[PDB]
RNA sequence: GUGAAGAGGGAAACAACCCAGACCGCCAGCUAAGGUCCCAAAGUCAUGGUUAAGUGGGAAACGAUGUGGGAAGGCCCAGACAGCCAGGAUGUUGGCUUAGAAGCAGCCAUCAUUUAAAGAAAGCGUAAUAGCUCACUGGUCGAGUCGGCCUGCGCGGAAGAU
RNA sequence: GAUGUCGGCUCAUCACAUCCUGGGGCUGAAGUAGGUCCCAAGGGUAUGGCUGUUCGCCAUUUAAAGUGGUACGCGAGCUGG
């Protein structure tokens, strides 16, 4: 699981390692997982915008009060 | 399979401390001598360790012997501790220590600067004799693969950094 | 290699099998190889079968050989179209079909015809099983 | 490996161990100085005459230091000797090139006594039949 | 079970024999090397004494199916036996034969008529005496164990003990 | 040294020894026999 | 040597026959003597790993079908088109 | 048979496949094949068996010291399973061969000796002895193990223009 | 009721089953040298002649003169040689 792309140059897959992805910009681990799970385009979309991950152990919603989850 | 089924009986007045399944083996004359059993479950008894399967591995017998084996190994090594005497054949390489620095050759223009752990010491006889003093079993050959990295007994004319089991069977030169 | 002497006539059809075969037991030797399933063979592997189990047996007991490519089998060459008579001839057949012995022994010494069969196996097209007799 | 072997072969005439290819090479390779076996050879050689082959078994400590043991003639050498065949035929049984009797061998058996392990007169003898039979020899009651 | 009965015979064999000796004699090695006891197999059978050497499992067994007196102490650990039911004198003098290449503590003990012969007493055996001295010799072994040795244990632990 | 498949076994003293889902021939005699795949 | 038990077949034609096969069983019958062949249904690997030796052949058989006994040996054996497994044996009453 | 001359459901869209034969409308229910964590409607199912490969959910020849269950059966505390150490011997260094010929360069021998014990050697190596493990014996060692067969699961073999 | 080519200029791009450095194993490899060689798309990979030439022959450079695909790349780019 190296997060395959190609976004226009030089021959080869290009890749990026599982590494990155939770030590730098640690949310996008988690935001590319939900993400095919999702409808289509457009609601998947509106689906998607509504969560967020942070860095981590520095989140920003003391104010709306969460309601905490054991899974 | 004989050592698949080996109880250990831990010797008297070492302290085998248990949180299941990281044991960490504690007593008098030698220090970080553990095992995490991760394919095997271990219970301990009150001194004989009892072998069987953890949730969500698959061997039987495979890992159960390498556990014993293990545990058995940090016994050994916080009591009277794991052999020591460490040597080189083949001339103009050394395992010449000093201090906390093992001074070789490769006949490299830098210096190949092997160095002992902080958790190990040694000295030197002779510039060819590394005697390594210390309690984990694990370490000792640990920092003798560094060594032996680039060291190693050849299959041909034999030099290399010698200690425990070794490789060489003896090779001949071209025909004549 | 086995096989006829001569035919009634020069040319046959390709032929297929139902799905059994009825010398699935060994009734030459006191044991052998089974087919398992179904296929061909281009004779080649009789041929390559026995060399293979001979040099391994050597003048120890006999070898029995069961499979014989009684049938014509035409290619049809790469200029011309089909629909237009059968192609030039092009190898003989002989058709394996599920239980078929292939090969039976009983001179050479059990263990040792047990290795030289799985040795002619390797010169299969296919997976194979060893059998034996017993008493009945 | 620790490299001590018991019991090493060598087969070498009482006459022949100056230089080093009756010898061969095998003691070379163990560490054996060709010249300090040479001076421990001829020690136990006086009494026997001149290019008749010496028995000689070499026991070698890790170090390569060596201790020998020489010895009276093989059985083998004197069951030639006294059969009057110069060789042997290189099959046993099957071919045949003379016979020897069972008091000949008693003799033999008597001159190898302290090489010997065996527990009666007549069982040195019966290890020495199989010898004679290996050289092309009947051993005859 | 056993396919074979070599294994189980044995143990009730060297019973048999070992509670009848006259004389036997008890020792250790693991690895006796063979030079110097090819040799003293050979002369084991000139003096008409009989010598095993014999595993663990088998000497356990051999007490298990069959009563020993004096020898099952010395059976722990890897044990040669050498013995003999007819001139036990043989028995001993063969181990000082042995002892000329070998070490002398190598004995655990010995037995005589059933009677414990302890690792010094066992050399005054070996030495043997022509037959007037020797019969003579054979009565002061037996007649020194069954009673005088009592003496001499209880004297040797109390030795040890003693502090000045 | 050839990679090979189909593992058998060149001395007594070949353990040959399954690192991940890959067979290895490992051997502590001579390493000449390393025969990276089975 | 080997002492077996066996069943009377309750349903015969090909329907209870796979019906064997399904769950690991198989057929067979005992013939000669003055009296009539007797059909039963075995377990096929109950008698696969004693068959295994060749006294279940060579001598002679305990088989009790109904507290009845009267001594058998085998004969030949009928195999599937692509198992080794015992499509169905044949036996003798010795 | 189906499409051709038929909707819908399932398959990812898939004319002919699996289920079914659409009068039309039904913001009513069940059921088929197929599904049941989310895309996507329902089982992260209850009870028991097994496995490391994303196998599952991509296929063969082929192969081994990969791993479990089962019954029948040998071994089985009278010491296994079979590794490590130590001994590895007497004739003997068999015979021939060869510099010399030593179990192992080749071919013939396939035996004998005190023995509780050691194949005139199972495997390596050596231009070839040499050096080495090995059973057996006797230390360690104090309980399960494997061949035949039925049975779950693995493996590398399995690299191509976006 | 249209997927339209050779040869030659221009411009490429993707698969690595790598021409090569780079880390490492074997060798009947001592080291050199040769034989065996796994990892690996990252990057470089020559020019004049003759002929309408793919391919041929010849002269020559450089450590070197690659493998596979593209309506057998490329006239809604170039030219009928």
């Amino acid at each position: 699981k190296v997060y395959y792309h190609h976004t226009g140059h030089i021959g080869g897959i290009k890749q990026a390692t599982f590494e990155e992805m939770i030590a730098r910009r640690p949310e996008r681990v988690i935001e590319i997982a939900v993400k095919g799970m999702l409808p289509k385009g457009p609601l998947g979309r509106a689906m998607f915008r509504k969560l967020k991950v942070y860095a981590g152990n520095e989140h920003n919603h003391a104010a709306q009060q969460p309601q905490v989850l054991d899974i | 399979s004989r050592v698949a089924k080996a109880p250990v009986v831990v010797p008297a007045g070492v302290d085998v401390k248990i949180n299941g399944q990281v044991i960490t083996i504690k007593g008098k004359n030698g220090e970080l001598t553990r095992t995490l059993n991760d394919a095997v479950e271990v219970k301990h008894a009150d001194n004989t360790l009892t072998f069987g399967p953890r949730d969500g591995y698959a061997d039987g017998w495979a890992q159960a012997g390498t556990a014993r084996a293990l545990l058995n190994s940090m016994v050994i090594g916080v009591t009277e501790g794991f052999t020591k005497k460490l040597q080189l054949v083949g001339v103009g390489y050394r395992a010449a220590v000093k201090g906390n620095v093992i001074n070789l050759s490769l006949g490299f223009s830098h210096p190949v600067d092997h160095q002992l752990p902080a958790g190990i010491t040694a000295e030197c006889p002779t510039q060819t004799e590394i005697v390594l003093k210390g309690a984990d079993k694990q370490v000792i050959g640990q920092v003798a693969a560094d060594l032996r990295a680039y060291r190693r007994p050849e299959p041909y004319k034999g030099k290399g950094v010698r200690y425990a089991d070794e490789v060489v069977r003896t090779k001949e030169a071209k025909k004549k | 290699m086995l096989q006829p002497k001569r035919t009634k006539f020069r040319k046959m059809h390709k032929g297929r099998n139902r799905g059994l075969a009825q010398g699935t037991d060994v009734s030459f030797g006191s044991f052998g190889l089974k087919a398992v399933g179904r296929g061909r063979l281009t004779a080649r592997q009789i041929e390559a079968a026995r060399r293979a189990m001979t040099r391994a047996v050597k003048r120890q007991g006999k070898i029995w050989i069961r499979v014989f490519p009684d049938k014509p089998i035409t290619e049809k060459p790469l200029a011309v179209r089909m629909g237009k008579g059968k192609g030039n001839v092009e190898y003989w057949v002989a058709l394996i079909q599920p239980g078929k012995v292939l090969y039976e022994m009983d001179g050479v010494p059990e263990e040792l015809a047990r290795e030289a069969f799985k040795l002619a196996a390797a010169k299969l097209p296919i997976k194979t099983t060893f059998v034996t007799k017993t008493v009945m | 490996a620790k490299k001590v072997q018991a019991y090493v072969k060598l087969q070498v005439a009482a006459g022949m161990a100056n230089p080093s290819p009756p010898v061969g090479p095998a003691l070379g390779q163990q560490g054996v100085n060709i010249m300090e076996f040479c001076k421990a050879f001829n020690a136990k050689t006086d009494s026997i005459e001149k290019g008749l082959p010496i028995p000689v078994v070499i026991t070698v400590y890790a170090d390569r230091s060596f201790t020998f043991v020489t010895k009276t003639p093989p059985a083998a050498v004197l069951l030639k000797k006294a059969a009057g065949i110069k060789s042997g035929s290189g099959k046993p049984n099957k071919d045949k090139v003379g016979k020897i009797s069972r008091a000949q061998l008693q003799e033999i058996a008597q001159t190898k006594a302290a090489d010997m392990t065996g527990a009666d007169i007549e069982a040195m003898t019966r290890s020495i039949e199989g010898t004679a039979r290996s050289m092309g020899l009947v051993v005859e009651d | 079970a056993l396919n074979l009965q070599d294994k189980q015979a044995i143990v009730a064999e060297v019973s048999e024999v070992a509670k009848g000796a006259l004389s036997a004699v008890v020792a250790d090695s693991r690895g006796v090397t063979v030079d110097k006891m090819t040799e003293l197999r050979k002369a084991g059978r000139e003096a008409g004494v009989y010598m095993r050497v014999v595993r663990n499992t088998l000497l356990r067994r051999a007490v298990e199916g069959t009563p020993f007196e004096c020898l099952k102490d010395a059976f722990v650990g890897p044990t040669l036996i050498a013995y003999s039911m007819e001139h036990p004198g043989a028995a001993a003098r063969l181990f000082k034969e042995f002892a000329k290449a070998n070490a002398k503590f190598e004995v655990k003990a010995a037995a005589f008529e059933g009677e414990l012969i302890p690792a010094s007493q066992i050399d005054r055996l070996a030495t043997l005496p022509t037959y007037e001295e020797a019969i003579a010799r054979l009565m002061a072994t037996m007649k020194e164990a069954s009673a005088g040795k009592l003496v001499r244990t209880l004297a040797a632990v109390r030795d040890a003990k003693e502090a000045a | 040294m050839k990679v090979r498949a189909s593992v058998k076994k060149l001395c007594r003293n070949c353990k040959i020894v399954k690192r991940d889902g890959v067979i290895r021939v490992i051997c502590s005699a001579e390493p000449k026999h390393k025969q990276r795949q089975g | 040597m080997f002492t077996i038990n066996a069943e009377v077949r309750k349903e015969q034609g090909k329907g209870a026959s796979r019906r064997l096969r399904a769950a690991n069983k198989f057929p067979a019958i005992i013939y000669g003597g003055k009296e009539a062949p007797l059909a039963i249904e075995l377990d096929h690997d109950k008698v696969m790993n004693m068959q295994a030796k060749a006294e279940f052949y060579s001598e002679v058989l305990t088989i009790v079908v109904d507290g009845k006994e009267i001594k058998v040996k085998a004969q030949d054996v009928q195999r599937h088109p692509y198992k080794p497994k015992l499509q169905h044996i044949d036996f003798v009453r010795a």
